């Protein structure tokens, strides 16, 4: 038994001990209450935000159009809106918002993520739209009739502003999909340009975990 | 799993060594230009750890500073002994390498001899504040003309460095290399992720930039 | 013996400090060809390592390394320092002796000096797997036509190495020699031993083989 | 009373202490339930395994025929069959068997093991064998009358089809002998080819201890 055993003098970062102290008189200034207090990240990774949908190559510079996503009547029933990957922190829709964000810091993770739809229309408006999920390692549905085969709700919109799905089984290509169908054209109450539009947010839901912190890929270097 | 996680806590987002400065000096006399050096202790420095204390708008923490030195002697002695003075916020600073500054009595200095482990030591948290604050939102003076942003907050004192031997034949220059860490962090009032380059050090100053990437089409 | 046995438990069976590597780099600038170098991590390297971690297929471990380090100038200074620096998988890595790369905050880094007891430190259990495979029958993509075998399984990190100093006359070359051993195994499911020559360093690969020795005539 | 006593700076290897941790934060994968566990490796050592036997130049090459030996109506009674050394790890008949391969990794042992003899003829096959065990210290049976008088297990082929000998006071020539040894001829039931074979299998039984570590001598150096 001895206190010289290999690897006793170094210095090894994240290694934590005791440490002398500068002063050890001055120390002293009492914390006060301050409201609202943050002890996990979890407590921010489950706050919703909007998440960008629509990406061309200018309505994503300026990017109050990258929010959200036009509808018509000149559009017939059964083509799609949008659709995307779902898989975050890897696909470019999801993956720059707030909960997307926690999770490049990290690798390997799991849980349950839950989408929102809100229609942002007029009060007038009504059409029914047919929302779907695919199982992951299943490609997208190519019909509204493959879609509606699979698992979907049918959103009435003219009686819910909103849905939510929660989707379970996320974890990281093989991973689900997530598209939107018309399942009606939208009816419009005399509106003469036809938009409407809808957005969608983001959070985690519930449980959560992450292990093993590793650096950021959206910032290069210093440059001051 | 099988239970709640602990890696996504507050002390664990936070408190790893990183590197945050190196600097060098050399032995001479107080005529050499080069013959102390000095470092502003500040978090703003390195564009990595920047961004994850601007996750949060208040922080209050101590913080370790361990200074790893090494040296090495140029072309044609006893060993040599390195002086890291702390000076806090609002005392008294060296000009020259002699001065009545090292040789003040409230200023904390460690010396430490090669071949030893790294010298490290504490500083408890200083601020007459409760909190650091991470973003600012007045003026320095009580009328709005002062400067705008980090006036009087973010204020933490300095370390200096010299060699503590006499001058002698053949120059020896030392490089000390900087690692940092906070330690008890509590953090209050979140914020969102910080999107475009730094530019400026001491300014939230920005260029625009595009949300996210482009997409080929929305549809799949 | 008047008990049962306790020589041939699993841990102590393995959990036995080994040679795995030794590199070399020596002090130079930016520009020099071999001023730092790395190992990845692996077990694969040693043939006599190799076949005690092929007796069974699935084992989860803790390591130690322990890194040995010498070092001589050659023909015509400071105490050299020299950094351990550990990159966890799927994090950045340096491509030259400068880099932001050993400035990352995230990748652990050990900072010795010579004269010392030499360094190491323990690596937890890293993989999302529950145990590392010694044997993988599937190809990485998800139709089959991916790398067969060993494929995102068993991957571990990796070590760079460099000097500290700056540069300065005459060449100083270190040799660091790594020792490696596991600790807290835990294994599942027995294999029959390997029987031919190893060949690849990520292959199963062989070259057919005899049986057992002749004999002379099978009767007595 | 210090703690810089002779041989405390140092590194010695197989030398066991604590050492910091690369990281003390993430560490953290679940342990699942995985079937089948090995905790000693008596627990590999005590499970059956086919010896080779028959050792020509070619027919331990192509190992099919090394592992069964002939029988034919054309010997006559009182003439050996096989027979070997019985001393496992320098004997290469049972040296590169599951169980003997454990034994090439350390310096002494001792125990007690069983072989076991199964048959594999045809189902209208009758013939008698004489097995014999001779102790150590002492030469092989000569002639079939010898091997009877020394301790020997009359085996009938045509009412057990295997016969297990537990072999006390193995240890490491000097050492034992088994042979086998026709007492009459084999019976065929109108078979051609007289040809009939028998195998054999060998375990460590019951208790079983080694001491002292070293590595194996079948493996020579890196290659690669």
């Amino acid at each position: 038994p001895t206190m010289n055993t290999p690897g006793s003098n170094q210095f090894l970062t994240s290694d934590d001990f005791q440490s002398p102290s500068a002063m050890p008189q001055f120390d002293v200034t009492p914390e006060m209450h301050i409201p609202g207090e943050v002890r996990n990240l979890m407590e921010i990774a489950e706050v919703d935000s909007v998440m960008p949908i629509n990406n061309d190559s200018a309505a994503k510079v300026s990017s109050m159009e990258a929010y959200r996503v036009e509808l018509s009547t000149n559009t017939n029933a059964g083509t799609q809106v949008f659709g995307f990957q779902l898989n975050p922190g890897a696909e470019s829709v999801m993956n720059r918002t707030l909960m997307g964000e926690i999770l490049n810091y990290y690798a390997h993770w799991s849980g349950s993520i839950k989408i929102t739809f809100v229609f942002c229309g007029s009060a007038m408006t009504t059409g029914k739209f047919l929302l779907s999920y695919a199982p992951p390692g299943a490609g997208a549905p190519k019909t509204r009739k493959d879609a509606m085969l699979g698992t979907h709700v049918v959103w009435d919109v003219g009686l819910q502003s909103s849905c939510v799905l929660c989707i379970p089984w996320i974890s990281q290509t093989n991973a689900g999909f997530v598209t939107c169908w018309y399942q009606t054209s939208v009816v419009s109450p005399a509106s003469n340009q036809p938009k409407c539009y809808m957005m969608c947010m983001v959070s985690a839901c519930n449980d959560f975990s992450v292990r093993m912190l590793r650096d950021t890929k959206f910032i290069e270097q210093t440059s001051f | 799993n099988n239970h709640v996680r602990s890696e996504s806590t507050i002390e664990n987002f936070l408190a790893r060594s990183a590197c945050v400065f190196y600097l060098e000096y050399k032995t001479g006399t107080k005529e050499d230009s080069n013959s102390f050096n000095n470092w502003v202790i500040t978090t703003r420095r390195v564009a990595q750890l920047r961004r994850k204390l601007e996750m949060f708008t208040y922080l209050r923490f101590d913080m370790e500073i361990t200074v790893v030195i090494t040296s090495s002697q140029d072309q044609s002695a006893p060993v040599l002994t390195h002086q890291i003075m702390y000076v806090p916020p609002g005392g008294p600073i060296p000009v020259s390498v002699d001065d009545y500054s090292w040789q003040t009595s409230t200023n904390p200095s460690i010396f430490w001899t090669e071949g030893n482990a790294p010298a490290r030591m504490s500083i408890p948290f200083i601020s007459i504040g409760n909190a650091y604050s991470n973003f600012y939102d007045g003026w320095s003076h009580f009328s709005q003309a002062g400067v705008y942003g980090f006036t009087t907050l973010n204020n933490m004192g300095q370390l200096f460095f010299r060699h503590v031997n006499k001058p002698n034949p053949a120059a020896i220059t030392s490089v000390a290399r900087i690692y940092f860490k906070p330690k008890h962090v509590r953090a209050w009032v979140p914020r969102p992720p910080r999107l475009c380059p730094y530019i400026n050090s001491t300014n939230v100053n920005f260029e625009p930039k595009p949300v996210t990437e482009v997409r080929t089409n929305i549809i799949t």
